[PDB]
């Protein structure tokens, strides 16, 4: 399903 | 980026994030890693954000093209899917190369070592998503081995609410569900992680509580989809 | 892209659009233009969409960095704004070069010639947004001249509801308001364009009515912001 | 203000 989005510092 | 100062590369990576220029951000952070010094907590986050955005766009494109190719079954769809796939593999190999030369070997504190080993698991996982055959098996084992070492350290050295520990467990559970064909292991890991974090929330400040509960909600979101 | 078939470049540009890979899409469409044949209506749209997305990301990044630089007034913010600006100028010069070699000179029908001259005005306008000084004056005049030739053709050869004619008028009005410091000319052009299109809607099919009224709403949206 | 968005075929 969903991993850590991790696209914003 | 060899002629640019380390501090200028870090400053420009932060500007590139604000400008949503993630390819630039990743090139600046690669240059900063190649200066040879260890990365601070904030600098590790910049490295991860930059490459996550780059590979995230590639993965989304690969999924669109793979779906079109599967529906079709000229050479164009396969050729273009292969082009995107090779580019994605190149980015993953670049990240893995930075971790191997020499971020992991110099990382002694639990926070840095767990962070880098989780990244190693993630980028092998992205390689596994596009791999076909026996190559897939060794790539899958490399992801599993990196995640497992990170888990072993995190359970010994970090509290169950630590956000890096929580995100590692979240991503390892996704690995089990999506890559390793082990949905029961995924569900068990997500449940145990959530429950042990719940029981440790009482120790946290308001700000730490917010950080930890945000990732716990992601574990719960996966559990809802999987059960 | 010289070794790839024209039809394969067009097919891959359509796939790149679906995958949101706009840099790839623009490279495929540049390769298609460089085959030397005229472009169909659909192919012109692919060319425009590809470069609009590429330059749109660059413009958004330039605006973020320019705002940070203005607030600050080390060299890093200026250096990085300059890097983005040079890249943006390179994309604009590439598009303008395709139009000059040799899309415009071979475009005889009103639909193709107006489309390309509007693009020429747009890409000079994007150059003008980042230009400083006397260079700005000649760039501004180049945008104005391209838009004016397109307007003259469109008024002679197309109905007032034609979507290309409407979009040309919309973008020329933005040029007047944002670039040429002529807000009254912008408002007059938008109002006259809207009113003359309204009076011609009765001639259209349901599908054409939808296409034309969508752009008319953009003219109205600007008029609401400007008055 | 707003030009043609023009980012979708
Ligand atoms: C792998 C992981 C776990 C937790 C967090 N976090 O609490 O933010 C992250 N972040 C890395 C930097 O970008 C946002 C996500 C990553
Ligand atoms: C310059 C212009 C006018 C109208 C339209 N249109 O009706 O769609 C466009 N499109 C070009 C292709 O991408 C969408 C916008 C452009």
């Amino acid at each position: 399903a969903g991993s850590i989005p991790g696209r914003r510092s | 980026m060899g002629s640019m100062e380390r501090a200028s590369l870090i400053q420009k990576a932060k500007l590139a994030e604000q400008a949503e220029r993630y390819e630039d951000m990743a090139a600046f952070m690669k240059g900063a890693v190649e200066k040879g010094e260890e990365l601070s907590c904030e600098e590790r986050n910049l490295l991860s954000v930059a490459y996550k955005n780059v590979v995230g766009g590639q993965r989304a494109a690969w999924r669109v093209l793979s779906s079109i190719e599967q529906k079709s079954n000229g050479p164009e769809v396969r050729e273009y899917r292969e082009k995107v796939e090779t580019e994605l593999q190149g980015v993953c190999d670049t990240v893995l190369g930075l971790l191997d030369s020499h971020l992991i070997k110099e990382a002694g504190d639990a926070e840095s070592r767990v962070f880098y080993l989780k990244m190693k698991g993630d980028y092998y996982r992205y390689l596994a998503e596009v791999a076909t055959g026996d190559d897939k098996k060794r790539i899958i084992d490399s992801a599993r081995s990196a995640y497992q070492e990170a888990m072993d350290i995190s359970k010994k050295e970090m509290p169950p609410t630590n956000p890096i520990r929580l995100g590692l467990a979240l991503n390892f559970s996704v690995f089990h569900y999506e890559i390793a064909n082990s949905p029961e292991e995924a569900i068990s890991l997500a449940k145990t992680t959530f429950d042990e974090a719940m029981a440790d929330l009482h120790t946290l400040s308001e700000d730490s509580y917010k950080d930890s509960t945000l990732i716990m909600q992601l574990l719960r979101d996966n559990l809802t989809l999987w059960t």
